[PDB]
């Protein structure tokens, strides 16, 4: 229920952090 | 952090910073996972082996920093613990089993741009998130280097670090420690041959270990800065306390009903 | 380090 795990400044500015594609990557691998 | 880089500003807006009233200093990391719970790791607040037993009132949570050492008046905001709740099971005797803590804020925190809560895992997300191969993030305001020439330089970072290690599977954990390492951890770290490196490091206990969902978008707190032998070594990896199994205790101390 | 925190706190 209550909001948690998006970050204002990046996930709800639809903006990404400088290192996050790595994580990403890592599930396609 | 070892290895890391600094975060940018909002980056872990769950982070939050064990800070000591006399002296002042870190203590460890920790992280917010509401309005009024922080989640560390035992061994911040007690380990008799060192004569560490902090209570309540020795101790100030600073939620929303970037940087280590200044006071951000505009940012950061300064909480007081009502009271600190130690995993009943928890053992510092031999290989800190269930390193896991809750401490209640005094009074609610209004979330910001720079303060927000992290997901704990359900069932399907550990499920599927924790597996060896995939990384996770850490973070924290810890050494920067397991050892280091005195007074030339800084140990410490001037803002928060970030590092992503992969995790390793357990029989690769469990061949790298002579200590007895349980269910309820887990390691991570690059291997020898992975031509890479980073981990935690003192300071960084308590700290979250995070992994983003693909699928809904949401950061988890699969684990917690645990425990380590030195900082970066080769063939060696860091121990986090695991999140996801030690859950209902969780559920059972915050009783949201 | 530590830039000074409001001594309410401390």
């Amino acid at each position: 229920e209550a909001d948690c795990g998006l970050r204002p400044l990046f996930e709800k500015k639809s903006l990404e952090d400088k290192t996050e594609r790595e994580l990403l990557e890592s599930y396609i691998d | 952090i070892v290895e890391g880089s600094d975060a940018e500003i909002g980056m872990s807006p769950w982070q939050v910073m064990l800070f000591r009233k006399s002296p002042q200093e870190l203590l460890c990391g920790a992280s917010l996972i509401s309005d009024r719970w922080v989640l560390t790791a035992a061994h911040c607040l007690l380990y008799p082996p060192w004569d560490k037993n902090f209570t309540e009132n020795d101790l100030l949570v600073r939620i929303g920093k970037h940087s280590r050492t200044r006071y951000e008046r505009n940012i950061e905001k300064i909480s007081m613990l009502e009271k600190i709740y130690i995993h009943p099971r928890y053992n510092w005797r031999e290989n800190l089993d269930r390193d896991i803590a809750l401490m209640k804020l005094k009074k609610p925190v209004a979330f910001s741009d720079y303060i927000h809560p992290v997901c704990l895992p359900d069932r399907e997300t550990a499920a599927s998130l924790l597996q060896a191969g995939y990384k996770g993030r850490v973070t924290g305001w810890g050494n920067l280097k397991e050892t280091w020439t005195a007074n030339v330089g800084k140990g410490q970072p001037s803002v928060l670090q970030v590092v992503n290690l992969p995790i390793v599977e357990r029989p690769v954990c469990k061949d790298s420690t002579r200590i007895r390492i349980t269910d309820n951890m887990f390691c991570a770290g690059y291997k020898p041959d992975e031509g890479k490196r980073g981990d935690a490091c003192e300071g960084d206990s308590g700290g979250p270990f995070v992994m983003k969902s693909p699928f809904n978008n949401r950061w988890y707190q699969m684990g917690i800065v645990s425990w380590g032998e030195g900082c970066d070594r080769d063939g060696k990896y860091g121990f986090y306390t695991h999140v996801f199994r030690l859950k209902k205790w969780i559920q059972k101390v915050i009783d949201q009903f | 380090d530590f830039e000074e925190i409001p001594e309410e706190y401390l």
